Formats: C-alpha cells, sequence, structure tokens
DNA sequence: GCCTTGACCCTCCCCTAAGGGGAGGGTTTAGATTGTGTGCAGTCTGACGCGGCG
RNA sequence: GCAG
DNA sequence: CGCCGCGTCAGACTGCACACAATCTAAACCCTCCCCTTAGGGGAGGGTCAAGGC
C-alpha cells in the first residue's frame, strides 16, 4: 500500500495504529469479560493443584490471629465484610476435607472440578493469585526441564528416535519398565543409552516425590499446566485487543503534553505503558466507560515521565511540583499586578519562606548547549569560550618544582635524623605523612622525642642561615 | 484506620506515631508488607490513650514501656513522685 | 646534648529525649474525551553517482 | 554588524 | 541499455564586537532516611609541656 514512502517513525506509528477500529460501550464489556474469563479459567485450573487452596486456607488461618487483614487476600465475591468470608472459607474447607480422603479412578475425578467451581467464587487479589500461578509454574517447570533432560540424557549417548521414545515414557513414571523395552529395540543407539541407566535413576525417581507431593501425577498436572497456559494466553490476547483499540486515547492525551521536554513519541510510549496498566486494573462491573479510568492512568504515566526524563539535570517530582506551582502562582500575580512579581511578594502569595522561593527560582533553568552560536554568528559557539579551570598554570608548576628543589637544599642542610623526621612528618619524597607515633616506631623512640627533634629542626630552618631561599616562596 | 485518620483520631502528629512504632511503644495492628503502610485499630487507640495519660505525668518513654509491660511496679511511680517533689522544691 | 615520662590538651566524631522538618521515593485517582499540528519552511547552485524505468 |  | 529523478557533497583566511532563550500545568496520601533540636559527656587519635634522668 503506502509501505516504503516514509521513514518518519511517527507517521509509521499512526498509520499502523489506525488499522484497529475503536470499541463501543458494549465492546469494552465483552473484552473485559474475556479477560476475566481467562483469569478465572487459570484460577479453576490451578484449583486442581490442592496445595494452592491449602496455602490460601492457611493464609486465612493467618488472618485468624491478625497476621493480615481480609482486604489483602480477597477483594470480593461473585457467584467488604468479614461476615460472609467465614462461611466462604468454610465452603472451601468442607470441599477440601471431602476431597482429601477419596483416592478413587473415575470416582476421584469429579471431586476436583467441584473443588474448582466452588473456588471460582473467590475474587482473589493479584498478589495471592500471582503467587499461586508462578508457584505451580516453577514447580512443573523444574520437573519439566527434568523431563527434558531425561530426553536429552539420550542425546549424550546417541541420536535417537523420539517418536518411538514418547510412546514409552508416559504413564508408568514410577519404574523403568518403559525403559526395559528400549533394550528390546536394540538398534545401536539403545546400546549406549542403557549404560547411563544408573545416572538417570536419581532423576527419573526424584519427580516421584512430586508424584505424591501434590497428590496428583505429572500427566494430570501436565494437562493442568497446559490449560493454565491456554487460560493465561487467552487473557493476554484479550488485554492486547483492548490496549490496541484505545491507542488514540493515548494520543489525544499526549498531544496536550507536547513541548514540555519530551518528543511526541516518547510521550505516547509512556502513555501506552500507562494504558496497559489501565487495562490491567479495569473493572467493567463498576459500570463505567474505559475512557474515564484509562485517562487517569495515561495522564499519570505521561506526567511522571515528563517529571523524570525531560530535564538534563534531573529534579525530583516534589521539586517539579513546587516549580510548577510557583510558575502558576507567578503567572497569576503577573496578570493581577501587571508586572513580574518579585520573589518577596511571591513569598506571600505562596506560603513558603522567601529564600526557599529564591532557590526554587535558581533551580529551574535548563543547561545551555555548548554549541549555541553566540550572537547567531554560527562561526563562534559557546563552548570555545569555556576555559579549563582545573589545570595549574605552568608558572605554578615551575614554582612547585623550584620549591621542591629549595626544600631539598634546606633539608640537606640538616642532619640525616632531622631530615628523616621532617621527610616523614610531612609527606616529602614519600607517598604519605606519618604521625609522631609512626615516626617514633620507625626509630624505636617514644613520640615526644620525635616531637622535640621536629621542633628543633624547625627552629634551625627558621634561622637566617637557611631560610632566605624559602621565605621567597611566601607572597607579600 | 490508616495512619492519617488515626493520627487525627488521637490528635497527635504522624511522626509521633512513627516514633512510637520505632521504639516499640505503640505498634500498629497490621502493617501492609510491600508498601509498609501502617493501619491501626480501636485497640491501638485504647493503648494510645493510656500512653498519653502516663505521658502527661512526665514519665520518660522507657518508664512508660516498663509501666505498661511490668505490673505491680509502684516503686517506679513512687520514685518519680519523689523526683517530682524535688523538682517542685527546686 | 639524647632520651623518657606522666600529665595535660586539642580536634573531631558520635551520643543524649522525643519527636520536627524536610527530601526523595512509591501509590492511586472510576461521568466521559479515541489520528501531531507550527497561522513551520518551503527559497542554493553545480557536479556526481546511482537506481528505477521505459 | 565590521576590519584587511 | 540510455535517461531522468533524487540524494549527497562541497562552497577562503585571520581578526575585533555582540552575547542564551524567551510558551507549555496535579494532588493526596504514605514510606524511609537524614539531619536537627539541649548542654555538654565520652573517647579515639594525635600533639604538647615541663620535669627528670642518661
Ligand atoms: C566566558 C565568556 C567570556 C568569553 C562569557 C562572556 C559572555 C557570556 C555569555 C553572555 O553573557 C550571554 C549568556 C548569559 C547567561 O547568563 C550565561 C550564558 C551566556 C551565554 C554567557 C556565558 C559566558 O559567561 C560568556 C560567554
Ligand atoms: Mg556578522
Amino acid at each position: 500500500s503506502e509501505i516504503g514512502r516514509t521513514t518518519d517513525p511517527v507517521r509509521m506509528y499512526m498509520r499502523e495504529m489506525g488499522t484497529v477500529e475503536l470499541l463501543t460501550r458494549e465492546g469494552e464489556i465483552d473484552i473485559a469479560k474475556r479477560i476475566e474469563d481467562g483469569i478465572n479459567q487459570v484460577q479453576c485450573s490451578v484449583a486442581e493443584y490442592p496445595e494452592a487452596i491449602t496455602y490460601l486456607l492457611e493464609q486465612y488461618d493467618r488472618v485468624e490471629a491478625e497476621e493480615a487483614r481480609l482486604s489483602d487476600l480477597i477483594t470480593g465475591f461473585v457467584d467488604i465484610d468479614p461476615e460472609l468470608a467465614r462461611e466462604k472459607f468454610a465452603e472451601l474447607r468442607a470441599q477440601y476435607v471431602v476431597t482429601r480422603d477419596t483416592i478413587k479412578h473415575a470416582t476421584a475425578q469429579e471431586e476436583i472440578l467441584k473443588l474448582s467451581e466452588v473456588f471460582k467464587q473467590f475474587r482473589l487479589v493479584p498478589k495471592q493469585f500471582d503467587y499461586l500461578v508462578n508457584s505451580m509454574r516453577v514447580m512443573m517447570d523444574r520437573v519439566r526441564t527434568q523431563e527434558r533432560l531425561i530426553m536429552k540424557l539420550c542425546v549424550e549417548q546417541c541420536k535417537m528416535p523420539k517418536k518411538n521414545f514418547i510412546t514409552l515414557f508416559t504413564g508408568n513414571e514410577t519404574s523403568d519398565t518403559w525403559f526395559n523395552a528400549a533394550i528390546a529395540m536394540n538398534k545401536p543407539w539403545s546400546e549406549k543409552l542403557h549404560d547411563v541407566s544408573e545416572e538417570v535413576h536419581r532423576a527419573l525417581q526424584k519427580l516421584q516425590q512430586i508424584e505424591e507431593e501434590t497428590g496428583l501425577t505429572i500427566e494430570q498436572v501436565k494437562d493442568i499446566n497446559r490449560r493454565m497456559s491456554i487460560g493465561e494466553a487467552k487473557a493476554r490476547r484479550a488485554k492486547k485487543e483492548m490496549v490496541e483499540a484505545n491507542l488514540r486515547l493515548v494520543i489525544s492525551i499526549a498531544k496536550k503534553y507536547t513541548n514540555r521536554g519530551l518528543q511526541f513519541l516518547d510521550l505516547i510510549q509512556e502513555g501506552n505503558i500507562g494504558l496497559m496498566k489501565a487495562v490491567d486494573k479495569f473493572e467493567y462491573r463498576r459500570g463505567y466507560k474505559f475512557s474515564t479510568y484509562a485517562t487517569w492512568w495515561i495522564r499519570q504515566a505521561i506526567t511522571r515521565s515528563i517529571a523524570d526524563q525531560a530535564r538534563t539535570i534531573r529534579i525530583p517530582v516534589h521539586m517539579i511540583e513546587t516549580i510548577n506551582k510557583l510558575n502558576r502562582i507567578s503567572r497569576q500575580m503577573l496578570q493581577e499586578m501587571g508586572r513580574e512579581p518579585t520573589p518577596e511578594e511571591l513569598a506571600e502569595r505562596m506560603l513558603m519562606p522567601e529564600d526557599k522561593i529564591r532557590k526554587v527560582l535558581k533551580i529551574a533553568k535548563e543547561p545551555i548547549s555548548m554549541e549555541t552560536p553566540i550572537g547567531d554568528d554560527e562561526d563562534s559557539h559557546l563552548g570555545d569560550f569555556i576555559e579549563d579551570t582545573t589545570l595549574e598554570l605552568p608558572l605554578d608548576s615551575a614554582t612547585t618544582e623550584s620549591l621542591r628543589a629549595a626544600t631539598h637544599d634546606v633539608l640537606a642542610g640538616l642532619t640525616a635524623r632531622e631530615a628523616k623526621v621532617l621527610r616523614m612528618r610531612f609527606g616529602i619524597d614519600m607517598n604519605t605523612d606519618y604521625t609522631l607515633e609512626e615516626v617514633g616506631k620507625q626509630f624505636d623512640v617514644t613520640r615526644e622525642r620525635i616531637r622535640q627533634i621536629e621542633a628543633k629542626a624547625l627552629r634551625k630552618l627558621r634561622h637566617p642561615s637557611r631560610s632566605e631561599v624559602l621565605r621567597s616562596f611566601l607572597d607579600d | 484506620s490508616q495512619i492519617g485518620l488515626f493520627s487525627k483520631i488521637c490528635r497527635v502528629t504522624i511522626k509521633t506515631l512513627h516514633y512510637y512504632n520505632k521504639i516499640g511503644l505503640l505498634v500498629p495492628a497490621y502493617i501492609n508488607p510491600d508498601n509498609g503502610y501502617r493501619f491501626y485499630t480501636s485497640d491501638q487507640l485504647m493503648k494510645f490513650h493510656q500512653i498519653a495519660s502516663l505521658r502527661q505525668l512526665g514519665f520518660t518513654i522507657t518508664e512508660i514501656v516498663t509501666l505498661t509491660q511490668d505490673e505491680n511496679s509502684c516503686h517506679i511511680i513512687e520514685r518519680r513522685r519523689l523526683e517530682i517533689q524535688k523538682q517542685i522544691r527546686d
């Protein structure tokens, strides 16, 4: 189509963004219903893992003795007072204790779905719900890379048929009777394989703890993890359908922030991040349109990024808000008084001390480019008028070397002991100076004798016999 | 009751409640873990009332910790009585 | 002169009780709003190279 | 803006 | 394969003087950490002062 005719990233963004038609009032409701359907689907899948609801039950047991409050674990109930939640946790507890004692296998496979759809009633907070899902995630991910290294324990031995190797591995999972038929195959590969049949043992039996740790076996929670992925990827592509359809809301908001130190695309990217938060935190059951909430989050993200990354030397958000308040107060006083308000009267229009306002006024200036043309000459820039102030003048370098030579003369006009006491007492010809105790430990002498030595040496160097070379280094 | 609402209930500043938590004198009932927000209950106002009642008698903070945690401690209040009598004379 | 030696003495860092004050960081904001606009610059000519394009 |  | 459009690449050298840029928006909560308040105390680290003996 129009592809290839522009390189501007903002034209490309707008062109690619406009291919998504907006949502109606009932479109947002459908998409939010799909999102919550995905998250309750992953809820009802993880309810198949019973240690999850035991964790939530012992969390309520923590709420029993005020380890937490109720608002931290449950945000509501669909089918907020502590009145209902007591019988709610009784409902989940009664289902758990009736599901515990049953071991069978079609007899014990409806009780789990009863558990899941009694647990569906809980509108969990993101904290606990995230905790359970990433917990079961890391559990089967470690045992799953364990299964994957059981497979690639054959690749170190040989290259092997996996399509013949998948028919064996599943379902026994407590023994090597699936591995016993591998030598009934006896193609060359399955020679090498069996010699590592010992170092697979500690792998192939250790998931046998989880075979009784969750109460389930690995193929059941395998399908549970698969339906977990289906549910969360269902919610993820539904949040994406609500983010992509409100990308013009971001632009309508972000055009109001344009020249405040950020490029247009920086603003709409930060607004996009805020919009993704707004989608994550939207409740359609409040009966409000998506624009009313999403505007709050988009405004937050955009103004926060302007506060953070629009200035070269960054000032905090508290000082950003103080500067904004000062500028608004000042443009009101300028309109009233008909002139610029002096910081003294600006200190009574605001209610801050006057030197605080003076330093706030000193803060706000932005650094000048060192390439600004001076007088718009464009052959003379600001940066070539800036001198290096850290250098020392070569007259001062010549003076320092002359002073070193003079000090060497004067200190050679002393005895070795006094010259050593002075060369250690100050840092002369050394990398460090020393205390009286360190110089005394160098001479196995207590500190006051070193002090006396150094005093008499300073007395000698003060004389008119040795000090006319040195006194010339003190400017009169 | 968040710390602002509670600080206005008991009519003392926020930093005072921060301090009373820091020294372990008056601990919030429930601290939200990630934010760190302090939330109090009525049975924290019940203890702050006792704290303020003792603090209007000049009891030093450690003396209040002892007065609230150690019972039958009338020798410390009598000691404080003798010290207050000395400061009234002075 | 060479040393010691106990007695002083200085500066500096941290501490006191019960919070005050501020800096600098987090967080949520629920009527509903859904495509950037400068009243921009555009105004330099000539040589050269390369690539769509008939 | 200017000087050669 | 020859041609037209488009992009890129240049365009004197020293000096003074002058002088930048100028519009452009949140608030109410909470948290931690740091430094401050009296009237000096306590102590490490490091000099200093008369005395005495070698
Ligand atoms: Mg000029």
